[PDB]
C-alpha cells in the first residue's frame, strides 16, 4: 500500500492546481483543496492512465480522498 | 409532471452525462493534435474543451442540458472520424479576431457600439 | 480629417479604418504579411510591384473590392513614386535585397531608393512613414548590407524628421530566410559553424509580431518620429539555435568548425549564381555577427504587443522539413532550447 | 364556362371526407382534427405522440396502404407555443391517393423517429434536426446533414437571420480558411410589401 | 398502358444457338459498334471556327445590360425603380431627384453584374423600356470591380448597342 | 541588345507553350458546369484550342471556378488550388462564383471564390453560354501571352 500511496501522491503533485504543500492523503479535493466536479474527473482519469485500469463513473464519484483513491485502488489489486 | 425530458430524467443524471461528455473529449485532445497536424499544445487544447464546458456553466434546466450534451457529442464524433478539417478545429480558437476591447473608454472611443 | 477618412464599421473586412497606405516592396514576406493585416482591418492599401503581376496575385484575396490597388513603379523613378504616394497618408517602405545584383546594389535598394521614398513622401504631404532598418545597423560593421542600411536610415531620418524606424532583429517564419536557411544545410553533410557557434547569440522576433507592431505604430498616435527595436523575449546562442532547429526538423545534426576565410570563400563561390543565391558573403558575416542590445529603444512591449517566443512558432517552419517518419511528431516533443540571459 | 377559374371535383372531395372521418373514427385517442382542403387534400392533426401507431395504420391498413412517404418537412411559427410543426406526406399507391398528418412540438420536447416505419424518414428527420433542432428520440444516427461541419444555429428557424452571424474567407497569416462575423459590403434591402387593404373577407379573422 | 423493356427470352432451336455462340467466340457486336464509330469518323463535324463563327442566338436573347435614350436623346428612365423593386437578386440599386429642369431621372443607377442572374425582369417591368437586356454576351474581365456598371457604364454600353437593340426589340416586341 | 533579345525570345517561346496548352482541372460545382459540358461539346469544341480536362490538380493549369462556393466546400476548393502546381490561373465563371450570384445574401455561401483563392478571369453570366465561357478561355491565353517573366527576370 506504500507504494500505491507514493504513486498517487506523486501523479497528484504533478497536477499544477493543487499545492504539493497544503497536499495530503486525507485532504478532500472538493473542501480542503478547493476544486470542483471537473477538476476531480481530470484526477481520476490520471489515476486510470497510472495504474492502467478503468474508473467507472460510479466508482470515480467514490474517489474525493487520495485515501479513499488508494483504498479503491488496493481493492482491485 | 407529464413533461416529456429528453433523457435522464433529473439533473444528477445529467451531470453524469455532462461528465462522461467531458472525459470522452478529455481522452481525445491527443489524438486530435496528432492527426490534424495542428500546431496547439495538449494542454492548450484541453484548456479550449474545459473553457467551452464551461460556458455553460448556468444552465439549470435538465432537458437543456440534455441537448447540449447531445450537441457535444455529435461534435466530437465529427473529429473522431476526421469529417472536420483543420480549419474548424482552429476555427474552435478564433486565432484571427482582432482583439474588441470591453471597456467603457475603448468602445466609445472606437465607434458605436453598446 | 477629411470625411472619407473617418474610420467606420467594426473593423472588419467590409469597414474602413480611415488608413490609406502605399506599401513599397509588399511583394516579400513581411510586404505579404503586412498588406494581409491592412486588408484585414479594411484599409485602402496601395501595392507597388516591378515584377510579373503574376507573382503580386497572392495579395488579390487580402483585401474587399477597391481595396488593394496595384501600380507599376520603378525604384530609381521619382515619377513613379510620386504616382504611387500621391493619394496615401502612410507610406511604409520594406524595400531590400540580401544580395547585390547587377543593376542594384546594396548602396541602391538601402539609400537612394530609401531616400528617394523619403523625399518624395514629403513633397506629396504624407501623414506616417514606416521605414524598416534592421537592429544591427553599425555605421561601420564589417557588413556592406548594415554599413549601407545605417547609412539609409540616416538618410531617410534626414529627409522625413516625422518617421518611425522600425529595427527589427530577425525575422523567422514560413517564407522566412533564417530559418529556412539553417534547415536546408542538410544537404551539404554536416552545419559548418565559425567557431561552432559559441560566440554569436541571437535573438530572433516573429514575423507576426513584427507586421502588428508596424500596424499599431500607424495607429499609435505618439510614435510620430521614433525608432523602434524589435527583438524577441529569448536570446540564444547560435550553436544551441541550431541545435534546436534541427531538432524540430527532426534531422541529423552534425556541426562542425570552419574557419572564417574559408566560409567567406565558400560565400563567394555561391554568390557567382545569376538566380537568387543559397548564400553570400555578407549572409555569412550577418550570421557571424550577434544581435547587438539597445535597450533604450522602445519595442514590442512598449507598442502594445506581447513577443512570442520561437518554441511556440518553431514548427509552423520546420514541420515542412521533416519526413514521412517524424511528420506527425507533435509540438511538445522536443524540449526548449537553452536560452542566454 | 369560366375559363379563369379552376374547376372543382365534388366526388373526390366527398371521398376525402368520408376516409377522413373513418380515419378519425378508428383511431380516436390521437386523432384530434380531420381537415379536408377545398382542392381536396386531406389533412390530419394529431397529438405529437401518436406518430408511430397513425402512421403505422396508415402504411399497413389494407384500407389505407400509404407505403410511400412522399415528403417529411416543419414549419416554424414562433406565436404559438409548439412552434415546429411536422408534416408528414404519404402516397397509396393501390388506392391512387394522398394524405397528410400534422403534428406539434417545441424546442425542447423530443418527437418520436419514424424510421422504423419509413426508411426516408431517416435523412428527412437528420434534415428536420439540422435545419429547426426538433430532436427525434430513437433514431440509428443522428447529425447535420446540409449545414456546415460545426455550424452552430439551426437556419430555418423563423429567428435565425438571413446572412447568419458568421462568413468565410481566406487569411495568408494561417495559411487556411477563417470564419469571421458577418459584414455585408451591401446590406440586403428589406421590402415592406404588404398593401394595407384586406384582400380575402372569406379568410377575415373575428376580432372578438 | 405499359410495356416490359426486357422481358424477350431468347429462343433455343439449333439455328439460334450456333448464331448465339459464333457472337460469343467471333465479336459481332464489338464489330457492329466500330462500325459505327468509324462510320461517324467517316461523317463530317459540327464544330464551328469561333471566333470567327459564331453560333446562332434569338432576337429575344438577354446579355449586357443597357439603358436606352429616346430619339431626341433624353434618357427613357424616369427612376421609377420597378427594376430595382422586382429584381431577384438585388443586383439594382436605384437614387433619384429632381433635376435641373425639374425631369425625373436618376442620379444612381448601379447594376452588380457579379450578382445579377441574367433573369429579363427588369426589362419586362420597365414601362419605358428604359433598361434593356442587350445581345452582347462577351464582356469577360480580368478584375472584379469592373463587373460592378453604373449609370455612365450603362449608358455607353447603350450608346454603343443601341443599332442592335433597336433593331431586337422592334423584331420582338409584338410578342410581348 | 543580344541578352534582351535572347530573353525576348525565350519568354515568348515558354508564354506559347502555356497559351496553346491548357489542362483545365475536372471541376463543376453547379449548373454553370454544363456549360463546361457543353464547351466540350462538339459545337464549341475546347479541345480544338489544347484545352483538356484533366482529373488530378497535380496535372492541371487551370480551375475553372464554375459554380456555388459554399461554405462546406470552399476548404476543398482552396485545399485542390493549393495542391495546384505552378505555374496556375482561376478563370471564375457564372455570378456565384464571380460574386454572391442569386444567394448573395445566405448564410452558406461565400460571396465571389476571390474570397479564397486569386482569380484570373471573371466570366459573367447565370450561366454564361458556352461561347462566353470560350471567350474568357481565349482572353485567359491572351493575358498569358504578355507575361515577361524572364523579361522581367534580365531587369531584376
Ligand atoms: C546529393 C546531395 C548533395 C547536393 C547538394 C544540393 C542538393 C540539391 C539542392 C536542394 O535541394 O536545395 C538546397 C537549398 C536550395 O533551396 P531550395 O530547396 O531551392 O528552396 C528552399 C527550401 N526551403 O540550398 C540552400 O538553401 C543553401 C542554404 C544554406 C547554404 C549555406 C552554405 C553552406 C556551404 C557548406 C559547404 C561546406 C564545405 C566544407
Ligand atoms: C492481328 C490483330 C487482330 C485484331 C483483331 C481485332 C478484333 C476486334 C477488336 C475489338 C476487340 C477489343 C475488345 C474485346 C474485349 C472483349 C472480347 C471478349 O470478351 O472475348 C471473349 C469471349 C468470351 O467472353 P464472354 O462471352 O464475355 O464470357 C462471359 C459469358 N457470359 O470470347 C472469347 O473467348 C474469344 C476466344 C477466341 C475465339 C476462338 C474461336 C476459334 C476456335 C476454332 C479454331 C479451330 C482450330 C482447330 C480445329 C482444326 C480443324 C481441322
Ligand atoms: N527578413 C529578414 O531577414 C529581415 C529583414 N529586414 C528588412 O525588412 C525589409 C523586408 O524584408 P524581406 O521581406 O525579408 O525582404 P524580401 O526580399 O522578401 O522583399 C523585398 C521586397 O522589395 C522588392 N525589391 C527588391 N529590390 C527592389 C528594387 N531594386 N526596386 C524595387 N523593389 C525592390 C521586392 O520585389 P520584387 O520581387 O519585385 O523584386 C520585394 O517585394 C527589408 O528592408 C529588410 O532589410 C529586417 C530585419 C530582418
Ligand atoms: P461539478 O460537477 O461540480 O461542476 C460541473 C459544471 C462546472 C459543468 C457545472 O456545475 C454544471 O454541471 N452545470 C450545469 C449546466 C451544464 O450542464 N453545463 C455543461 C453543459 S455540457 C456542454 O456544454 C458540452 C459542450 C460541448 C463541448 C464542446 C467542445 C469544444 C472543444 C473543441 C475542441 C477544441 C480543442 C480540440
Ligand atoms: S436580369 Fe433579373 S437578376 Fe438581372 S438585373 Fe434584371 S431583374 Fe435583376
Ligand atoms: S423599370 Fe425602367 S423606368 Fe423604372 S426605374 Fe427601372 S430602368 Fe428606370
Ligand atoms: S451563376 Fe447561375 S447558372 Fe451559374 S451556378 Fe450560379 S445559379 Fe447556376
Amino acid at each position: 500500500l506504500e507504494a500505491i500511496k507514493d504513486r498517487v501522491l506523486y501523479v497528484l503533485k504533478l497536477y499544477d492546481k493543487i499545492d504539493p504543500e497544503k497536499l495530503s492523503v486525507n485532504s478532500h479535493f472538493m473542501k480542503d483543496l478547493g476544486l470542483d466536479s471537473l477538476d476531480q474527473v481530470e484526477i481520476i482519469m490520471a489515476m486510470e492512465d497510472e495504474f492502467g485500469f478503468e474508473i467507472p463513473d460510479i466508482d470515480a464519484e467514490k474517489l474525493m480522498c487520495p485515501q479513499e483513491i488508494v483504498d479503491y485502488i488496493a481493492d482491485k489489486k | 409532471t407529464s413533461v416529456k425530458p429528453i433523457f435522464s430524467r433529473d439533473m444528477n443524471e445529467a451531470k453524469r452525462r455532462v461528465r462522461e461528455l467531458y472525459r470522452a473529449w478529455y481522452r481525445e485532445v491527443p489524438n486530435t493534435v496528432h492527426l490534424f497536424q495542428l500546431d496547439i499544445s495538449v494542454k492548450q487544447g484541453r484548456d479550449k474543451v474545459r473553457e467551452m464546458f464551461m460556458k455553460n456553466a448556468h444552465v439549470t434546466d435538465p432537458r437543456v442540458v440534455d441537448l447540449l450534451v447531445i450537441k457535444g457529442k455529435m461534435e466530437l464524433e465529427e473529429t473522431i472520424n476526421v469529417w472536420k478539417q483543420r480549419t474548424h478545429i482552429m476555427r474552435f480558437f478564433h486565432e484571427t479576431e482582432a482583439p474588441r476591447p470591453t471597456d467603457f473608454l475603448s468602445k466609445f472611443y472606437v465607434g458605436h457600439d453598446p | 480629417l477629411h470625411h472619407a477618412l473617418i474610420p467606420h464599421g467594426k473593423g472588419g473586412r467590409s469597414s474602413v479604418s480611415g488608413i490609406v497606405a502605399t506599401v513599397f516592396g509588399a511583394t516579400g514576406f513581411l510586404g505579404r504579411y503586412v498588406v494581409n493585416h491592412l486588408g484585414r482591418m479594411g484599409s485602402q492599401v496601395i501595392v507597388p510591384y516591378r515584377c510579373e503581376p503574376y507573382d503580386t496575385m497572392h495579395l488579390r484575396p487580402m483585401g474587399d473590392l477597391g481595396q488593394i490597388i496595384f501600380m507599376e513603379w520603378n525604384g530609381k523613378d521619382k515619377d513613379s513614386i510620386r504616382k504611387v504616394v500621391e493619394h496615401s497618408n502612410v507610406v511604409i517602405n520594406l524595400v531590400g535585397r540580401e544580395w547585390e545584383t547587377k543593376n542594384f546594389d546594396f548602396e541602391d535598394v538601402f539609400v537612394k531608393i530609401p531616400h528617394a521614398i523619403a523625399q518624395v513622401s514629403k513633397e506629396a504631404g504624407v501623414e506616417k512613414l514606416i521605414h524598416i532598418s534592421h537592429l544591427n545597423a553599425d555605421i561601420k560593421s564589417p557588413s556592406r548590407y548594415l554599413r549601407s542600411k545605417a547609412v539609409g536610415e540616416k538618410e531617410v531620418r534626414a529627409a522625413f524628421p516625422e518617421a518611425t524606424i522600425i529595427k527589427p532583429s530577425d525575422i523567422f517564419g514560413r517564407e522566412d530566410r533564417f530559418l529556412n536557411y539553417f534547415a536546408s544545410m542538410r544537404w551539404f553533410g554536416g552545419v559548418p559553424l565559425i567557431s561552432l557557434g559559441k560566440e554569436t547569440v541571437k535573438q530572433p522576433v516573429y514575423i507576426v509580431d513584427v507586421s502588428k507592431g508596424i500596424i499599431n505604430a500607424i495607429k499609435d498616435p505618439d510614435a510620430k518620429g521614433k525608432t523602434f527595436a524589435f527583438v524577441g523575449p529569448n536570446r540564444y546562442l547560435l550553436f544551441d539555435l541550431v541545435q534546436y532547429i534541427f531538432a524540430v526538423a527532426y534531422r541529423p545534426f552534425l556541426p562542425y568548425p570552419l574557419p572564417h576565410f574559408a566560409y567567406r570563400w565558400v560565400g563567394r563561390l555561391f554568390e557567382v549564381s545569376p538566380f537568387e543565391p543559397w548564400t553570400t558573403r555578407d549572409k555569412v558575416e550577418r550570421v557571424h555577427m550577434s544581435d547587438m542590445t539597445l535597450p533604450h529603444l522602445p519595442g514590442l512591449e512598449d507598442l502594445g504587443i506581447q513577443a512570442t517566443p520561437l518554441e511556440l512558432k518553431a514548427i509552423e517552419v520546420l514541420r515542412r522539413h521533416r519526413t514521412y517518419r517524424w511528420l506527425t511528431s507533435e509540438m511538445e516533443d522536443v524540449k526548449p532550447a537553452k536560452t542566454v540571459n | 364556362t369560366r375559363p379563369t377559374i379552376r374547376p372543382r371535383n365534388d366526388v373526390v372531395h366527398k371521398q376525402l371526407s368520408a376516409f377522413g372521418q373513418y380515419v378519425a373514427e378508428i383511431l380516436p385517442k390521437y386523432v384530434q382534427q380531420v381537415q379536408v382542403s377545398c382542392f381536396n387534400e386531406l389533412e390530419i392533426f394529431i397529438h405529437p405522440d401518436g406518430v408511430i401507431p397513425v402512421l403505422t395504420f396508415l402504411r399497413d391498413h389494407t384500407n389505407a396502404q400509404f407505403k410511400s412517404l412522399a415528403d417529411l418537412t416543419a414549419v416554424d411559427v414562433p406565436t404559438r407555443q409548439n412552434r415546429f410543426e411536422i408534416v408528414y406526406n404519404l402516397l397509396s399507391l393501390r388506392f391512387n391517393s394522398r394524405i397528410r398528418v400534422k403534428t406539434y412540438t417545441d424546442e425542447l420536447t423530443p418527437i418520436e423517429s419514424s424510421v422504423t416505419v419509413y426508411k426516408a424518414a431517416n435523412w428527412y428527420e437528420r434534415e428536420i434536426w439540422d435545419m429547426f433542432g426538433v430532436f427525434f428520440a430513437n433514431h440509428p444516427d443522428l447529425r447535420r446533414i446540409l449545414t456546415d461541419y460545426g455550424f452552430e444555429g439551426h437556419p430555418f428557424r423563423k429567428d435565425f437571420p438571413l446572412s447568419g452571424y458568421v462568413e468565410l474567407r481566406y487569411d495568408d497569416e494561417v495559411k487556411r480558411v477563417v470564419a469571421e462575423p458577418v459584414e455585408l459590403a451591401q446590406e440586403f434591402r428589406k421590402f415592406d410589401l404588404n398593401s394595407p387593404w384586406e384582400a380575402f373577407p372569406a379568410y377575415r379573422q373575428p376580432p372578438e | 398502358t405499359y410495356k416490359f423493356v426486357n422481358m424477350r427470352e431468347p429462343s433455343m432451336d439449333m439455328k439460334s444457338v450456333t448464331d448465339r455462340a459464333a457472337q460469343t467466340l467471333l465479336w459481332t457486336e464489338l464489330v457492329r459498334g466500330l462500325g459505327m464509330t468509324l462510320s461517324y469518323l467517316f461523317r463530317e463535324p459540327a464544330t464551328i471556327n469561333y471566333p470567327f463563327e459564331k453560333g446562332p442566338l434569338s432576337p429575344r436573347f438577354r446579355g449586357e445590360h443597357a439603358l436606352r435614350r429616346y430619339p431626341s436623346g433624353e434618357e427613357r428612365c424616369i427612376a421609377c425603380k420597378l427594376c430595382e423593386a422586382v429584381c431577384p437578386a438585388q443586383a439594382i440599386t436605384i437614387e433619384a431627384e429632381p433635376r435641373a429642369d425639374g425631369s425625373r431621372r436618376t442620379t444612381r443607377y448601379d447594376i452588380d453584374m457579379t450578382k445579377c442572374i441574367y433573369c429579363g425582369f427588369c426589362q419586362e417591368a420597365c414601362p419605358v423600356d428604359a433598361i434593356v437586356e442587350g445581345p452582347n454576351f462577351e464582356f469577360s474581365t480580368e478584375t472584379h470591380e469592373e463587373l460592378l456598371y453604373n449609370k455612365e457604364k450603362l449608358l455607353n454600353n447603350g450608346d454603343k448597342w443601341e443599332a442592335e437593340i433597336a433593331a431586337n426589340i422592334q423584331a420582338d416586341y409584338l410578342y410581348r | 541588345s543580344r541578352g534582351e533579345y535572347v530573353v525576348a525570345k525565350l519568354d515568348d517561346l515558354v508564354n506559347w507553350a502555356r497559351r496553346s496548352s491548357l489542362w483545365p482541372m475536372t471541376f463543376g460545382l453547379a449548373c454553370c458546369a454544363v456549360e463546361m459540358m457543353h464547351m466540350a461539346a462538339p459545337r464549341y469544341d475546347m479541345d480544338r484550342f489544347g484545352v483538356v480536362f484533366r482529373a488530378s490538380p497535380r496535372q492541371s493549369d487551370v480551375m475553372i471556378v464554375a459554380g456555388t462556393l459554399t461554405n462546406k466546400m470552399a476548404p476543398a476548393l482552396r485545399k485542390v488550388y493549393d495542391q495546384m502546381p505552378e505555374p496556375r490561373y482561376v478563370v471564375s465563371m457564372g455570378s456565384c462564383a464571380n460574386g454572391g450570384g442569386y444567394y448573395h445574401y445566405s448564410y452558406s455561401v461565400v460571396r465571389g471564390c476571390d474570397r479564397i483563392v486569386p482569380v484570373d478571369i471573371y466570366v459573367p453570366g447565370c450561366p454564361p453560354t458556352a461561347e462566353a465561357l470560350l471567350y474568357g478561355i481565349l482572353q485567359l491565353q491572351r493575358k498569358i501571352k504578355r507575361e515577361k517573366r524572364l523579361r522581367i527576370w534580365y531587369r531584376r
